[PDB]
């Protein structure tokens, strides 16, 4: 099957930095775009960031454009996210998702195909 | 909801006929207009590409034929034109001191040749081969060509030795090399690779037997445009060569006289030692094995229980009834009747050869060339790499045939195809212009 | 290498366009061959220019795919097909597509001129 | 058709630019004619490139019309005049216009370089 | 004038690029010379096109300077050096730079295609 | 009637007709042609 | 009225004995000489 497994930190003081690293298997990593989706403990889910299949293009929600960097290493089958200036409004479970974009020569996605279990980032 | 996207530089190609460049690493074939070759040429295997080849519709053969004829004629243009030699000859037999069953093959011909000044003539005694003169009716003779064409003397300083010539694609075109073992000259080729230039092809000019060519990778390959059509030639590419040792054992002495300002006529002056016949040595066991292999491959097409008979050429000009070739600067015509005289049912061989000085090449009429005699005894060792056969009932009969030089090129060019690159293409993508 | 992607899928081959683009350009009979090769190259560059693709190897346009030209899926074309097979399948439709591309660019040029004319 | 708009107004003729553009490119004496035709084509394409118009058939610029070159109204030029008449009327001013276009593009290229240099 | 900036600094010489660009294009032996000159011109234009610089004389790119190629200051290169001296100093690195420029443009073209694919 | 300068006697006048005039021209003699060889590969054709 | 443009502060190393303009001039002068002589009387009959 397809599995996404998050590795990450825990409690970080306000204004610090934290990096998540998501391992994936069961599919060709370089063939799919990847996203991070955030869910606060008492809320629903919202999209946070999107990276292309090659990693050249990154997109962010306006509220996180100056704090989060999304990157992917297609040789290590690893998707990582790095966030700085952790605000109190950013505490949540961060889920890896496969899908959300395709590189023009593939059928449209604009949805998430696979989900991880989620790293909990708190402050 | 897809949109047209334009791609430039796609690996797409269509069959095309263009002009290829000449490349090479005095000589009749060496040309100052051929670009130096690539010291380390690149060959790119095209994985999962199948291309349909047809060696008999390959326009590289026609270009090679035209280029070989053009180079030959360009070489002969700046040379002595022996117009003054079409005079009445008074010939007697050479008649050497020793009796030799070859009386009359070489004639001692007296004639009045021109000299530097137009008011004087020079009496010349020259030796000619029997095949180069005809009787008019000491007996009166003329050169074989004075009835049909003028003689251009080949320059004695320009060698006839074949050298490799590489054909390179012009930009915008590519050459596809088959590399499919046991490819029979037609149909889909699955091992296609792209090359900038062809391998070095020696412009060896011969009939019946193909010398100094390429060899089959695994088995003897029999190639024909239409194997059942008796009017088509069969090209047999051998996997092993047969060594042929050809010589002109007579120690011919070459003399030279001036025939006009800046012009000199080179002629066969005398024979030192004894007169000995030109001949070629082919190992008997090797040839017998070679024919056994050819018969097996022919039986694959003509039937396992049929009889394959080899026989001598039935007729025509000496160019096609004998094995014509040039080595050492001399033009040899070897009988070969000792090689194709056998019926195949379910230590050495020596071929007699004749030498000619007046050669009518490329099956043209009206342009004859005189080959100067080469001083001394000459010997050449060459590889027989393929055969030309024709076909004429349980028993099938095969004969040497040959004579059309295009087929000699085909025996080397069968692996190459020229294609034009079509870099534009369109395809549907989910990509809309702003 | 030059044409090494010929047997590869259209997607994989689309990443090597500069190799062939560079290799396309790289007495009387040879001069005729060279002049004709230049004229062909320039015709292809002019045709791209007419479509508004003068500086691109991968150029997206505003002409929709009709689906009558080919009703294959994107995975069938880009992952399970080569450029030689694709070129063969639509060899009867390239003049229609070229005409539509020229008309679309002419409309785009007029629209750009009119947009630039707004003070 | 090729040159069919020659007797039409400049406005009507401006919609057929691709027909002539395509038709412009489409022993020793013929090779000289073909090489010269290619050199002319390339000179016109180079000149458009110098002006920043390398990929356009209708290219708007930053050079103002002086009005000394022609003081005609837009309706007089585009609706009541052909391209042959217009070309004749300003045949004495095309080198001034070309020089201004080259200088303007050189200034534009320097300005673009400096704008791109702002971090 | 043509090549008049050859002894000038790189900065001063960068303002005369159109003079040389115009001058570059401006029996058998002469036809070979003209065809070869055209082929060279087109190779340089194709190379600029591959880099995404088809219509520019001054074209900025996304390839960083390594500093191993030359560790000189901008004032040393643009104010205290000529183009002939600069060309000599980096004559051993132009193939590396050209390769990086081609790869960078290929990545840019793929990124543009993917950005245009977002509905 | 077309001429470079109709009044200049040194110029030719080209007259293009609207209807053709049929002209029937013949060489009625039944000439027999003979041929002799004059050199290698060369033959001279003459009125025999 | 040909244009000559002085190249200020440009030093160029010259070598007149490796100057390929000499070989072209030599070839062009010989070619023109021979072309001029080709359409002229060849005095073959004079070697008497
Ligand atoms: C097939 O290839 C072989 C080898 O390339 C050809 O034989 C070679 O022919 C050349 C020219 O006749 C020989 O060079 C000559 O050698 C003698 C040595 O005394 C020298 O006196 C001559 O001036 C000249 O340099 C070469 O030695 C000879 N090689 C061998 C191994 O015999 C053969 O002729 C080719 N076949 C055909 C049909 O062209
Ligand atoms: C060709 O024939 C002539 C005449 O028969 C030969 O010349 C003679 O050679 C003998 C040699 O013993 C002399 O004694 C005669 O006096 C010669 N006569 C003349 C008229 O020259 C000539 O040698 C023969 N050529 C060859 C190559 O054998
Ligand atoms: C050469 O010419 C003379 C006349 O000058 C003639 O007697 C003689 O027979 C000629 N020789 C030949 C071989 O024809
Ligand atoms: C002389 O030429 C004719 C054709 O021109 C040919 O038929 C004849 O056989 C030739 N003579 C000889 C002896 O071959
Ligand atoms: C094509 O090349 C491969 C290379 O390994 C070879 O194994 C294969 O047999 C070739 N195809 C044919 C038809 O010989
Ligand atoms: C003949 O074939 C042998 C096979 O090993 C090769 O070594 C030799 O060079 C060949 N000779 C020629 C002239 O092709
Ligand atoms: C040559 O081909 C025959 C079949 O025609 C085969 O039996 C023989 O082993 C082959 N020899 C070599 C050296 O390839
Ligand atoms: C060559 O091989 C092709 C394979 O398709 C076959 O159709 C053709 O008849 C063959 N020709 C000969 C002469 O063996
Ligand atoms: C091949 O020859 C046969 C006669 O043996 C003929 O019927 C057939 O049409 C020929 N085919 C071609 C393609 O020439
Ligand atoms: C041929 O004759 C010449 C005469 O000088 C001699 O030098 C040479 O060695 C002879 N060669 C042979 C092979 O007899
Ligand atoms: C050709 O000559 C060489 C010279 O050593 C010899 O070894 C070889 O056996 C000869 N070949 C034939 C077929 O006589
Ligand atoms: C060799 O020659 C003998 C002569 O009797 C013949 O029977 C045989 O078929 C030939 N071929 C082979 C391969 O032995
Ligand atoms: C001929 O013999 C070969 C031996 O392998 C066999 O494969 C082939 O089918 C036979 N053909 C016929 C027509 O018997
Ligand atoms: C080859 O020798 C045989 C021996 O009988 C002869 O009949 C045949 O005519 C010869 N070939 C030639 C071309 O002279
Ligand atoms: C050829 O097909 C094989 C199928 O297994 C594939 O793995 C390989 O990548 C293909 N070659 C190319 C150049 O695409
Ligand atoms: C698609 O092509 C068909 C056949 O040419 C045509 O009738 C149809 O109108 C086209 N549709 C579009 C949207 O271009
Ligand atoms: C020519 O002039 C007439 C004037 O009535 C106009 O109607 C027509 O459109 C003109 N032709 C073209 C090709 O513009
Ligand atoms: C217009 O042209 C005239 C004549 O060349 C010139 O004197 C005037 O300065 C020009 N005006 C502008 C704004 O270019
Ligand atoms: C040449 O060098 C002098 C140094 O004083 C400088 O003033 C001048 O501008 C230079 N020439 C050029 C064309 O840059
Ligand atoms: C700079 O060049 C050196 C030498 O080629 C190379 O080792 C190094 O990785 C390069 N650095 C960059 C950032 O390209
Ligand atoms: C031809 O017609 C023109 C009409 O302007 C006239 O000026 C000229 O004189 C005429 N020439 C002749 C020879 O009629
Ligand atoms: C035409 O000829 C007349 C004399 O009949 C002469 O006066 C006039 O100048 C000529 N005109 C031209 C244009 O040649
Ligand atoms: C001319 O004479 C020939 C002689 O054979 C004859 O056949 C032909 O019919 C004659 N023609 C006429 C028109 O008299």
């Amino acid at each position: 099957e397809v599995q996404l497994v998050e590795t990450g930190g825990g409690l970080v003081q306000p204004g610090g930095s934290l990096k998540l690293s998501c391992r994936a298997s069961g599919y060709t990593f370089s063939s799919f775009a990847m996203s991070w989706v955030r869910q606060a403990p008492g809320k629903g889910l919202e999209w946070v960031s999107l990276i292309n299949d090659r990693g050249g293009l990154t997109f962010y929600v306006d509220s996180v454009k100056g704090r989060f960097t999304i990157s992917r290493d297609n040789s290590k089958n690893t998707l990582s996210l790095q966030m700085h200036s952790l605000r109190d409004g950013d505490t949540a479970v961060y889920y890896c998702a496969t899908g959300g974009m395709s590189s023009a020569l593939q059928s449209s996605k604009y949805y998430f195909d696979f989900w991880g279990q989620g790293a909990l980032v708190t402050v | 909801n897809l949109w047209v996207t334009v791609y430039y530089g796609v690996p797409v190609w269509k069959d095309a006929e263009t002009t290829l460049f000449c490349a090479s690493d005095h000589n009749v074939w060496a040309t100052h207009a051929c670009v130096p070759t690539d010291p380390n040429p690149q060959e790119i295997h095209l994985e999962n590409v199948t291309e349909e080849f047809n060696m008999w519709k390959n326009n590289m053969v026609e270009q090679m034929h035209e280029d070989i004829i053009s180079l030959w004629d360009q070489s002969l243009k700046p040379c002595v034109k022996l117009t003054p030699l079409c005079v009445t000859l008074q010939c007697t037999n050479y008649a050497p001191k020793l009796r030799s069953m070859m009386r009359g093959e070489i004639k001692n011909c007296s004639f009045n040749m021109t000299t530097e000044l137009r008011d004087k003539k020079q009496k010349v005694y020259s030796l000619f081969y029997r095949l180069d003169v005809v009787q008019i009716n000491n007996k009166e003779y003329r050169l074989i060509n004075c009835n049909t064409s003028a003689i251009t003397q080949a320059c004695p300083k320009v060698s006839f030795e074949p050298i490799p010539i590489h054909y390179c694609a012009p930009a915008g075109f590519a050459i596809l090399k088959c590399k499919d073992k046991k490819f029979n000259g037609t149909g889909p080729c699955q091992n296609v690779s792209t090359v900038q230039c062809t391998h070095g092809i020696k412009p060896v000019v011969s009939t019946q037997l193909l010398l100094n060519g390429s060899l089959a990778e695994e088995e003897v390959i029999i190639r024909s445009e239409n194997i059942t059509n008796n009017a088509k030639n069969i090209l047999v590419q051998l996997n092993t060569s047969v060594q042929i040792n050809c010589t002109r054992p007579s120690n011919n002495t070459v003399k030279s006289i001036r025939i006009g300002p800046g012009q000199a006529f080179y002629y066969f002056g005398d024979v030192l030692g004894h007169v000995r016949m030109a001949h070629c040595n082919i190992s008997k066991a090797t040839w017998n094995e070679t024919l056994g292999k050819v018969v097996k491959q022919l039986r694959k097409h003509f039937g396992n229980n049929t009889i394959i008979r080899f026989a001598q050429s039935s007729g025509g000009d000496l160019e096609v009834t004998t094995h014509s070739f040039n080595c050492g600067g001399e033009f040899f015509y070897c009988n070969t009747s000792g090689l194709f005289n056998s019926t195949w049912i379910s230590d050495s061989l020596i071929l007699p050869c004749w030498i000619k000085q007046i050669i009518n090449m490329w099956q043209r009429i009206g342009q004859a060339m005189y080959a100067p005699p080469i001083q001394g005894v000459i010997r050449c060792v060459s590889n027989i790499t393929g055969l030309i056969l024709t076909r004429d009932s349980t028993t099938e009969t095969f004969r040497p045939g040959g004579g059309d030089m295009r087929d000699n090129w085909r025996s080397e060019l069968y692996k190459y195809k020229v294609v034009k690159i079509e870099p534009l293409g369109v395809a549907p993508t989910r990509c809309k212009r702003r | 290498g030059f044409l090494g992607a010929a047997g590869s899928t259209m997607g994989a081959a689309s990443m090597t366009l500069t190799v062939q683009a560079r290799n396309l350009l790289s007495g009387i009979k040879q001069l005729q061959a060279r002049v004709l090769a230049v004229e062909h190259y320039l015709r292809d560059q002019q045709l791209l220019g007419i479509w508004g693709c003068s500086g691109k190897l991968i150029c997206c346009t505003n002409v929709p795919w009709n689906s009558s030209w080919s009703n294959r899926n994107l995975s069938e074309i880009w992952d399970n097909m080569t450029w030689l097979q694709w070129d063969k399948e639509i060899s009867n439709y390239t003049q229609i597509i070229y005409g539509l591309l020229e008309e679309s660019q002419n409309q785009q040029e007029k629209n750009e001129q009119d947009l630039l004319a707004l003070d």
